[PDB]
RNA sequence: UCUCGAGCCCUAGACAGCCGGGAGGUGAGCUUAGAAGCAGCUACCCUCUAAGAAAAGCGUAACAGCUUACCGGCCGAGGUU
């Protein structure tokens, strides 16, 4: 249904590519509230129950492209 | 005598409170 | 084929075989018309959970598909280096 995780930071990052190397090359990054929101907009895609975790699954694709949090 | 062993039958054990074998081990307990 | 020694695993059920499970975020990013476990390059992170790799091997033009790891059951005695 809604689109891909992927996607949904590329929009609220304002960067269209990742990274060639991940951690090493910082290309994008987020606040913690952004997060919570793209938390939201997945619940049926994802398979946490709480919104907290929900978050660490979105999280986790972040890094791997240099999206650093704040 | 495996750690991880005894750790799931505690773990079993604290959900019984609030593997087959690793279950009836828990249930005994 | 016979004999002797060492280590490790095992009734909290080992070795093997058979059955079932092998899940999601996500077809990871990059690259590329495309690449979605599996052309290449980088990374290889978290959820649900009893398991389940950013996938060990085949397979596809690419998907699919077939299984490997990993978990559970059946079985029951030694097994393995």
């Amino acid at each position: 249904g809604v689109p891909p995780t992927a996607e949904l930071i590329k929009d609220e990052a304002g960067f269209e590519t990742g990274s060639g190397e991940p951690q090493e090359d910082f290309v994008a990054d987020l606040s913690v509230d952004q997060v919570k929101q793209i938390a939201e907009q997945k619940h049926p895609d994802l398979l946490s129950y709480d919104l907290t975790n929900a978050a660490k699954e979105v999280v986790g694709t972040c890094t791997s492209l240099g999206v650093t949090i704040e | 005598i495996p750690e991880w062993k005894q750790e799931e039958v505690d773990a079993i054990v604290e959900m019984i409170e609030s593997r087959n074998t690793l279950l009836e081990r828990a249930l005994d307990d």
